[PDB]
């Protein structure tokens, strides 16, 4: 209902920024807290997902209506030539947006928290995350390393190369009225 | 830090990796090997948390709702218990519960030490005086009492 | 079998040795259900990856069949090309085939047509495609430049 | 001559479901405890990442059939044949075929919001672009080149004499085609019109694809239900939980709620292991399929076509083949 | 001539369950209890279906 | 009683549906769906005492 017997705390104001730990009438977690267009009825002040979650609230000072969307999770796939051969660095996926993460890894916003790091520079934005630390070349030679959505990695300039897929190589055969072409030599 | 050693067939450390040193290092104690073939491969961990917003309800600010139940005098019988409804006062459980007036305290459903953050929609203090024998009768379930 | 799944430890006969076998029972109880249900994904591992296995030892139990005893006229089932036969070589929990294939290579642009030079009604082949180098009509088996004699028996009405 | 349509599912959705995520949405408090089950979590993520890169493997087996790539040609009208199939450059600013245009249309920079449950989607390792690219040289080359396109380098053959090999290839012989090369190719561009209407409307390529898009993402929707369960707690949100219960009594109701939600991912992941074997094993038949149907002309029978098979086309699908 | 039997299983028995008849079938207080884990009344029915 | 309903994209209430109405309602309630294509489905258990 309107949230009637409360605690001691004192309210703070809401940010539009990512991953607060929100506490909106004892509604704990953390996320992206944007402001949103939904309805809500005034005897409907916590509005969920399509399967049972937080995920909308309303401001109990400020009456405002604002959605939830959680914290960038995601997988972490690093992207390595093999040891032995080059134990030159990894280039590594974060599954979410490059903005997003490149502008959370100016402090300390992830939780891998990799010390030594000297990457971001060459941050690329693919279909399936971010992929940090490789260098995207838009020529195409075969697929090394899959990647997602039709860019690969390899080892070639020796650097770490996110490029585009090529597919096989380009044959130019002539459809004609008249000619067959039959061989002569076999292997 | 999580942290790979190396032990030996012999059984000298010989050489190590530090977990979050780089994300190659990051592979090595997801795989537990030293020599990495050519690929991808995974270790999941994400996004930690900066900031907390704690906002809840009054602007009026009442406190102290329950003083004029516990310390107030009359409290009738058994089956003539009172329902009181509290309205926007700012509960302070943290007060009510250190200092040790009360015999039973079967904190149900929620836990005292986290009920002093919460917020609620109302709170009905029922109140009512008992033979000692059903002080642990009132609880769910225990129905075989008369009380 | 290091995991805690909700007691002390998981090593086994330290339980035994502190609990003492009625406040060990709820220690071990869950420690047995979360262990058990290890084995129970395990054996489900291996099922499935016997499935896997056996539809990888029915694919490799034909190629046994047709690409080593006999030869196989669907293409890219055997080898690569035009399957000649296959040496089956022993290896460690598998099989490594070594598929003989033809892969004709040099080819010649030809020039060709079925609409041949004749007073009678013109004649299509008997395997043949009617090729036709300088100044001189042949016909070749499709696969390989064999020019024979455009003749009687090659063709047909 | 008839064509037909065959649907052969070949892939589906890389899921990776993030293990602690979906268990506990971000409570360090919670994850102490799923860390003493010690590997239901990396074997987990681990055993459906195997389904993922597996996942392309299978297009990759399909599609990655023929080395080199061949260009569409132009002059589509091949002798008498129409072939409205082949990806038209200048009217289609998308490059994939007409039939292929009719296809993603019945089923069912794009990145997900990533919700609470804790799912994701990985996209497929070949883009629906490339795998028309595919099936453009999949069909250009039959066209075109035909037989050695599947045994090695393309030798190009005029496309009345490649046909007259494959009725060869039945039994019936080369002079039945050029016999009937006019009655022949208005059989084959009738035949293309009827697909052009016939899975306009009836949901064929719908049906078997469908039930490899509603299944593995029906299965999703039973894992994300599960998060709504209670298995024996008090609330069944994990925020709730760990909010109001002193953390040594939370103890016992975040024990009995994550035994639960383990238990259904080890549901979840074990039916996806078994149909990806299922399409595996489609996808097994399918590469077989574009070898043999394709890139050459098959006699094992009621295979291919339902008659005397005579050629087969690829057409792209979304998570599939159809081939005519 | 040698004609030579070959044997191919095709289908198996097309066994159901009911979920909550085999669990807890005469009690509906336990059905109560069943009834808070998930949706293991349908979808392990469905599954085997 | 088990009852079913939609929300709008809006937000208010469009429609209901009653579980036990009738056994082309149990169906809505059992698929989570009101368009039902064909063929046959389940919700199991019978006979009271």
């Amino acid at each position: 209902a309107p949230a009637t017997v409360c605690g001691p705390k004192l309210s703070t104001d809401l940010i539009k920024n990512q991953c607060v730990n929100f506490n909106f009438n004892g509604l704990t977690g953390t996320g992206v807290l944007t402001p949103s267009s939904k309805r809500f009825q005034p005897f409907q002040q916590f509005g969920r997902d399509v399967s049972d979650f937080t995920d909308s609230v309303r401001d109990p000072k400020t009456s405002e209506i604002l959605d939830i969307s959680p914290c960038s999770f995601g997988g972490v796939s690093v992207i390595t030539p093999g040891t032995n051969a080059s134990s030159e660095v990894a280039v590594l996926y974060q599954d979410v947006n490059c903005t997003d993460v490149s502008t959370a890894i100016h402090a300390d916003q992830l939780t891998p928290a990799w010390r030594i790091y000297s990457t971001g520079n060459n941050v690329f934005q693919t279909q399936a995350g971010c992929l940090i630390g490789a260098e995207h070349v838009d020529t195409s030679y075969e697929c090394d390393i899959p990647i997602g959505a039709g860019i690969c990695a390899s080892y070639h300039t020796k650097s770490i190369v996110a490029y585009t897929m090529s597919l096989g190589a380009d044959s130019s055969i002539a459809y004609s009225n008249n000619t067959i072409a039959i061989p002569t030599n076999f292997s | 830090t999580t942290f790979m050693l190396k032990y030996d067939e012999n059984g000298t450390i010989t050489d190590a990796v530090d977990c979050s040193q780089n994300p190659l290092a990051e592979l090595k104690c997801s795989v537990k090997s030293f020599e990495i073939d050519k690929g991808i491969y995974q270790t999941s961990n994400f996004r930690v948390v900066p900031s907390g917003d704690v906002v809840r309800f009054p602007n009026i600010t009442n406190l102290c709702p329950f003083g004029e139940v516990f310390n107030a005098t009359k409290f009738p019988s058994v089956y003539a218990w009172e329902r009181k409804k509290i309205s926007n006062c700012v509960a302070d459980y943290s007060v009510l519960y250190n200092s040790t007036f009360f015999s039973t305290f079967k904190c149900y459903g929620v836990s005292a030490t986290k009920l002093n953050d919460l917020c609620f929609s109302n709170v009905y203090a029922d109140s009512f005086v008992v033979k000692g024998d059903d002080v642990r009768q009132i609880a769910p379930g225990q129905t075989g009492v008369i009380a | 079998l290091s995991s805690n799944f909700g007691a002390i430890s998981s090593v086994l006969n330290d339980i035994l040795s502190r609990l003492d076998k009625v406040e060990a029972e709820v220690q071990i109880d869950r420690l047995i259900t979360g262990r058990l249900q290890s084995l129970q994904t395990y054996v489900t591992q291996q099922l499935i990856r016997a499935a896997e296995i056996r539809a990888s030892a029915n694919l490799a139990a034909t190629k046994m069949s047709e690409c080593v005893l006999g030869q196989s006229k669907r293409v890219d089932f055997c080898g690569k090309g035009y399957h000649l036969m296959s040496f089956p070589q022993a290896a460690p929990h598998g099989v490594v085939f070594l598929h003989v294939t033809y892969v004709p290579s040099q080819e010649r642009n030809f020039t060709t047509a079925p609409a041949i030079c004749h007073e009678g009604k013109a004649y299509f082949p008997r395997e043949g495609v009617f090729v036709f180098n300088g100044t001189s009509w042949f016909i070749t088996q499709r696969n390989f430049f064999s020019p024979q004699i455009i003749t009687t028996d090659n063709t047909f009405v | 001559i008839s064509i037909t349509t065959e649907v052969m599912p070949v892939s589906m959705a890389k899921t990776s479901v993030d293990c602690n995520m979906y268990i506990c949405g971000d409570s360090t408090e919670c994850a102490n405890l799923l860390l003493q089950y010690g590997s239901f979590c990396t074997q987990l993520n681990r055993a459906l990442s195997g389904i993922a890169a597996e996942q392309d493997r299978n297009t990759r087996e399909v599609f990655a059939q023929v080395k080199q790539m061949y260009k569409t040609p132009t002059l589509k009208y091949f002798g008498g044949f129409n072939f409205s199939q082949i990806l038209p450059d200048p009217l289609k600013p998308t490059k994939r075929s007409f039939i292929e245009d009719l296809l993603f249309n019945k089923v069912t920079d794009l990145i997900c919001a990533q919700k609470f449950n804790g799912l994701t989607v990985l996209p497929p390792l070949l883009t629906d672009d490339m795998i028309a690219a595919y099936t453009a040289a999949l069909v250009s080359g039959t066209a075109t080149a035909g037989w050695t396109f599947g045994a090695g380098a393309a030798l190009q053959i005029p496309f009345a004499m490649q046909m007259a090999y494959r009725f060869n290839g039945i039994g019936v012989t080369q002079n039945v085609l050029y016999e009937n090369q006019k009655q022949i190719a208005n059989q084959f561009n009738k035949a293309i019109s009827q697909i052009q209407e016939s899975l306009t409307t009836t949901s064929t390529a719908l049906g078997k694809l469908q039930d490899v898009v509603n299944q593995n993402a029906q299965a999703l929707n039973t894992l994300v239900k599960q998060l709504s369960s209670n298995f024996g707690a008090i609330s069944s949100v994990l925020n709730d939980i760990l909010s109001r219960l002193d953390k040594v009594e939370a103890e016992v109701q975040i024990d009995r709620l994550i035994t639960g939600r383990l238990q259904s991912l080890q549901t979840y992941v074990t039916q996806q292991l078994i149909r990806a074997a299922e399409i595996r094993a489609s996808a097994n038949l399918a590469a077989t399929k574009m070898s043999e149907c394709v890139l050459g002309q098959s006699k094992r029978v009621d295979f291919c076509g339902k008659g005397y098979h005579l050629m087969s086309f690829p057409q792209a699908a979304p998570h599939g083949v159809v081939f005519l």
